[PDB]
């Protein structure tokens, strides 16, 4: 790096970076399978298993209400 | 024209509408429904969408296979409270990914800012750099500061299909380097007579790189960052400029480029921070001086324009403000020359002017007069 | 003035005194004692506050109930490996959520920057959304897009009584929807003449938007965000401008409307993406050219302003930076006229001017002369 | 959506947009009860409760240390 | 100059040198071994590096302890699938700081946006706070309102050092407390004869503070925020102003300090909250009222710029946006005087200036008959 | 708190604020030992202990390619 003071102006100049410039994008689509969660039920009251399960579906559907480009009319 | 506000926000816009144009794209039935074919036999696929792209497509499917291969068999006649607990824990184990990425896209309504380990681990990272359409010496920088890709990229949610998570991260592909780049700071420069000042500031700081025959001038922070030596920019958020612009540091008086200025008729002393030293513009009403983290106060500076280096010196302060210089190690040279400011004659300056060519302001005076 | 600049800040400095006002009546001792009553024999209740406001009491007691009726049972004289894992399980579950609220609350100090999981179910969210105080069009509509209430809202800590941790959670009320919005895009409009330029930029660009009789100017890029044909816009953000404002867009020249410009004796290349296309301004020095994803370059363009369509290209590039259309569909029309930088004469064009009135322009030119 | 090209001004303008105005906030109120967990102690060693209990008391001390509007002098 | 423009961003940039440099020396690999060797017999030590600093050092190693004394014996020959699963319950405990640690150093590529508590506990930050090297009460301040302390510092990756994970945490220092701060908002004041408007705007809103002789600007948003009674500054994003300032304050008209406006020949209404009130600039072409949150609007505001009280109204409006007054208790006190602007003939009034002194506006009205 | 309203500016001035300004950084050096986790195989297939110990594994490796200042060239 070599920084160069110029007087007539009170401002330097900083030479000797290398860019590494952004160019374009890369897409990388994602398929992520949760499995068929929502035929399964837990009927036997407080389980650690219903509580994970809940959290999976419970997490499932609200999924489906956000949106990245369109408005949801339901 | 102010080129800072012209450029501000305009590189965030330009990769959310690349995003989501390709998003539009991915979006359609038959488009999901082809992406899921190709990954029928494997867990990586390229392949080419409708509109003419060409994306990367993976598959994460331990979560399913963990439901349909060990949770549903444990769980005969809806019962739960098993006495296998591995099974309870497994289970919060194989979903933790997906219900991280639950929160990302709830959070932000669809669009992350970045991309967490949840979006894409450090194993599909690598894979999806080392496809990206660019040479080998690209990809193997990106490769070995692959935390630099995830910071810049983001990722959008394309839905939800049946009980698969459908969701696109767009990394940056940074298909050139080594190029030159170099930055500008500048701090008030004024002149005083008879208690009356003339003073002027740069209004062209920033960085500047060159790529294919253009310079490329980014006017604001948040549009270039630096690691030792190499600077990553985004090119949608530089404005371009003649290659004529590199005389305000050369001849900011004569030559016929319209370097950019701002004036005033009162002075502000303040520090400009370069990256081997600093700019102190000292001006009458505060005290300046310089530091040593070992042996102390080393000096106070004199009133106008100071430029100190960080081997002079380890801080710098005005009054009682203290910024602390860097230790990059480099080549200081003085580039010396009268101050621009003091051929102004304080009685003849003109009003206030934000982001005009310096000519204009030469202009101003003779034309007053 | 510079309209954007008197705007910029103010819709979060007003969502935080809003909340921070309603903190200060809900802070006090008798108001937490009237809320922790109201909630004894339910988990939602609505209330109004001494302060006159009328908010929805949720109560979180799962891990209260955990520690009452489960764990102090299992912990018999002060006794904690005990071989029941399940009760060590169980806990890390049910302290997960405060444990959440205690890192978003310690690492804002107090005020969050937006609502996460932890500080509102989505169950809960549905709830709040459905009490507001607006007609069933906008409540359907947030509903059925609250991932949007949740990122516009915050959450404020109350305090620690007792065992019983206080908190607030703002949620935006949409009030409004579906009154017609419009968004204006500009570039820099450059006329040559003898190798001098006279310039001009629109310096009104941004969101419109109509309700109740006004219309309101957003002029910052984090005031407004579109999902499809919808422009979420919070009111504080804006400035309230005439109606004939719109005229601007109509002859800009002719009109008695203070249409805002900035202006420059040299050109500005550059691209703003509209929603629908680009305008790209394209002047000595550089090259533009329009592009395809699929059979590559189609043109390079002319020097001048030059609209492009999202339908006659998926790329605009000047020099080597690449700027991707939108892939929105939707009619556009030309609506011709002599360009107004082009009545300029370039020997009698003004010094730089930022963000003034058109006219105030003309004026400068003939008053010089 | 219906975009206008200007050629006057090298502008474009782009109508057929719906608002969706905030206007008012609405304020949610939670009580999160924690339950008695300050009067409880693990006196034989390392433990998967005690860590958890230790988690859940440290930050229900570390939480009253927050302040949204009063400066505390204690 | 545009103060504001000129202060813009300093702060982070000097922070971030601040920081980088400190990591800069510590990188070294014969500063990692001494920094090893003081913690090998402590958690906690105080030490000056190479440079001349003085740091504490913390070891962190329930994580390499459970590696070494429980899970390494429980694996014997490479088997994993034990019947302990107390023992798997356990790693996924003491590695979740780690792990958490790995995440937030790969988002940001090694520099945090601030300290979550897996960078430091609370237990940490209170040490650390305490060996500060400041006075008493400044510790106290900051240890009892240590989130503050927290939200507005950092961490930098130093690097893994076999298997050592080390890096470090800038805690900003407080060092003046309970020095006299003050808050100037202004609104655009406009005076309209025959249809035309001489308006002009306060340009120097925003924080000062005192301190050690010095008074300080803060012309940004995110430079200082309150707490009560306190407001925190950052001292390098301010920049220090002649006491005469506060002039502007008490004759800005006569005084000879230059007080910054901008102009317009039309105006802009809107809302500038106070602490205590609100300044509502009330225009042709709006309504503006006031409201109660118990008995509705309470009234409609005359044209022209009105200074409303926290107990006087719980909101002001413009047309439909509402505005909510803070619930802050103080006295307050007009200071009558003539509009400046009132003293301007439209006709004679100059073009749209932006942060100019004012002594300008008038010798441009002056010099132009 | 006392706030002035200027009529003759339209502006206000709010003084009765005390500062609480930062004044200098202070530095905390962290160790984190985590241990001889690279000598530590999985041999038995899928198991608790075997997905925690990968995660640790590949969760210290990625670490090493994260920079705060020079870029790596390997
Ligand atoms: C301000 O400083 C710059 C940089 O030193 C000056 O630019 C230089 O101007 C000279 C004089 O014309 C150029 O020399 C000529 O170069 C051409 C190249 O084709 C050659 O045909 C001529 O015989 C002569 O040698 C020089 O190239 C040029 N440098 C650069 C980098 O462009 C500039 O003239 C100064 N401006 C003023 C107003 O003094
Ligand atoms: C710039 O263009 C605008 C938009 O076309 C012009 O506004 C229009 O001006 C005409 C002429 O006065 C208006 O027509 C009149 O309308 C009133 C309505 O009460 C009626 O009483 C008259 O007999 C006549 O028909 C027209 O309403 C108006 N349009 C709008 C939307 O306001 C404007 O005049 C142009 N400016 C210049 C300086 O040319
Ligand atoms: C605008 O208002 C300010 C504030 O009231 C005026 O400042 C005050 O000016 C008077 C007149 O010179 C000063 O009084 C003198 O103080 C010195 C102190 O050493 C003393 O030697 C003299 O005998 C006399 O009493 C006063 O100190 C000063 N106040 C402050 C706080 O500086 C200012 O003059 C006004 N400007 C105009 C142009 O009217
Ligand atoms: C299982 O779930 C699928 C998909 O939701 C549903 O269509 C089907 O009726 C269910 N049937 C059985 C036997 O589980
Ligand atoms: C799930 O079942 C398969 C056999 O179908 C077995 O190989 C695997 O180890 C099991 N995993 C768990 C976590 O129980
Ligand atoms: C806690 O105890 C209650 C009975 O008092 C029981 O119904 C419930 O299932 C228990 N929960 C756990 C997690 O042990
Ligand atoms: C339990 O805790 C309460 C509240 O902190 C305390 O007042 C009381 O002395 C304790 N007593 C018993 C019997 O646990
Ligand atoms: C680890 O082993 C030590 C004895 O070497 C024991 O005291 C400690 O409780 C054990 N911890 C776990 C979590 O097994
Ligand atoms: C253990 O790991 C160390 C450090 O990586 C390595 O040098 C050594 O060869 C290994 N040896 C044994 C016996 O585990």
């Amino acid at each position: 790096l070599k920084e160069s003071y110029l007087e007539e102006s009170c401002s330097t100049i900083t030479e000797g970076y290398l860019s590494v410039l952004r160019t374009g994008w890369y897409t990388n689509v994602f398929t992520l399978e949760v499995g068929d969660v929502e035929n399964l039920t837990c009927a036997d009251g407080p389980s650690l298993i219903k509580t994970e399960l809940d959290l999976t579906k419970s997490a499932l559907r609200e999924l489906r209400t956000v949106s990245a480009d369109q408005l949801n009319r339901e | 024209f102010v080129l800072g506000a012209i450029a501000l926000g305009v590189a965030e816009a330009a990769a959310v509408t690349a995003g989501v144009a390709i998003a539009k794209t991915i979006r359609d039935e038959s488009e999901v429904t082809a992406i899921k074919n190709a990954l029928k036999k494997t867990n990586e696929a390229v392949s080419t969408l409708g509109n003419g792209v060409r994306v990367l497509l993976t598959a994460v499917r331990e979560l399913k296979d963990f439901v349909s291969k060990n949770l549903t068999r444990a769980i005969n006649k809806n019962k739960c409270d098993i006495p296998d607990l591995k099974m309870a824990v497994s289970f919060s184990q194989f979903n933790r990914r997906f219900l991280n990425i639950v929160r990302q896209f709830s959070d932000n309504a669809g669009i992350t800012p970045a991309i967490s380990l949840d979006l894409m681990t450090d194993a599909e990272l690598a894979r999806a750099v080392s496809n990206m359409p660019t040479s080998a010496g690209q990809i193997k920088l990106m490769l070995e500061n692959r935390a630099m890709v995830r910071r810049k990229g983001f990722g959008i949610l394309i839905g939800v299909y049946g009980s698969s998570v459908i969701y696109m991260v767009q990394l940056p592909i940074f298909g050139v380097i080594d190029t030159p780049c170099w930055i500008v700071k500048a701090a008030p420069s004024c002149s005083e007579k008879k208690g009356n000042y003339a003073c002027l500031l740069r209004e062209d700081q920033g960085w500047y790189c060159q790529n294919a025959g253009s310079t490329v001038y980014y006017p604001n922070e948040k549009d270039c960052e630096t690691r030792g030596d190499h600077v990553f920019c985004d090119t949608a958020a530089g404005i371009n400029v003649a290659e004529q612009s590199k005389e305000c540091n050369i001849n900011i008086s004569t030559t016929n480029y319209p370097c950019k200025v701002s004036t005033g008729r009162h002075p502000i002393s303040m520090v400009a921070l370069s990256p081997l030293g600093a700019l102190v513009a000292c001006y009458k009403g505060v005290s300046c001086s310089i530091g040593s983290n070992r042996v102390g106060i080393i000096k106070q500076l004199n009133k106008g324009c100071s430029y100190i280096t960080n081997q002079d010196a380890d801080t710098v302060t005005i009054d009682n403000t203290v910024y602390q210089l860097s230790k990059q190690e480099g080549e200081q040279h003085v580039i010396k020359g009268r101050p621009v400011s003091s051929s102004f004659d304080p009685d003849k300056f003109p009003e206030d002017q934000f982001n005009v060519a310096l000519d204009q302001v030469f202009e101003s005076i003779e034309n007053s007069q």
